[PDB]
C-alpha cells in the first residue's frame, strides 16, 4: 500500500549490520534537503510563522527548525 | 508489484540465509557459563627442550 | 531507491481527479496513528519535553503537537 | 523491482493515454474567445405549426 511502516522503528540491534544501515542518515538528511531547495520561499513563511510563535529566541530557532522538518514529510 | 516497497520498509531487520528447510542466521547471541574445573594442562611434568 | 520523493508537492490541479487522491490524508493519519499506538510511552516522553518548552500554555501544546508529528517520520 | 514505490510516489499526477505515438491527455484548460457575430437563426420567417 500506501503507508507500509518502516522496521527501523524496531531495529534489530546486533553485532553484525543491518538490512540497510548505510542509507539511514543520508536517507532522511536528503529527503529534507531536497525539499527545502525545490521550495525556498517556505523558509520565509516557516521563519514568519516561528517569529510570530515563542516568547524567547531559542524557541524560536526551535520552532524553526521543527517547522522546517515537519513540512518535507508532511508528517 | 510492491516488493522494492518491502525491500525499503525492511531497514533494520537482520538478513539470515536457508539452505534447505533449515534458515542459518548470521548474527545474534547467547550466553554460557564455562565450567573449567575438568581442564587440565597436558604439558607439565615434560622436561624443557 | 529509498527516497523517492513524493509527488503531491507538485500536485497537478484540474478537474480531474489525480492518480492516487483517496489515499493521501488516510495516509498521513495512519502512519501517525499506528506509530503512536505501538510506541505509547513517547506520549509521555513528547508531554514532558513540551512543559519544558515554551511558557505559555498554547506554547507547550503546539510543542508536543509538532514532537508528535515529528517523530512517527523521523523527519 | 520499485515498481510500487513509484506507483505510490506518483500521487497528484495525471493519468494519460498513449495511441500509436502521441499522447492523449484528458484534463486540461483552453481559453477561447467566442465572436458570435455571424450566428444567425435559422427559424426566422417560418409560420406558427
Amino acid at each position: 500500500a500506501v503507508t507500509l511502516p518502516s522496521h527501523s522503528t524496531r531495529k534489530l540491534q546486533t553485532r553484525s549490520q543491518t538490512w540497510l544501515e548505510s542509507r539511514e542518515y543520508t536517507k532522511h538528511l536528503i529527503r529534507v534537503e531536497n525539499w527545502i531547495f525545490r521550495n525556498p520561499g517556505f523558509a520565509l513563511a516557516a521563519a514568519a510563522i516561528a517569529w510570530l510563535l515563542g516568547s524567547s529566541t531559542s524557541q524560536k530557532v526551535i520552532y524553526l527548525v521543527m517547522i522546517l522538518l515537519i513540512a518535507p514529510a508532511y508528517s | 508489484s510492491q516488493e522494492g516497497a518491502v525491500h525499503t520498509a525492511l531497514a533494520g531487520a537482520l538478513e539470515a540465509e536457508m539452505d534447505g528447510a533449515k534458515g542459518r542466521l548470521s548474527s545474534g547471541h547467547l550466553k554460557c557459563r564455562l565450567k573449567m574445573d575438568k581442564l587440565r594442562l597436558k604439558g607439565v611434568s615434560y622436561s624443557l627442550c
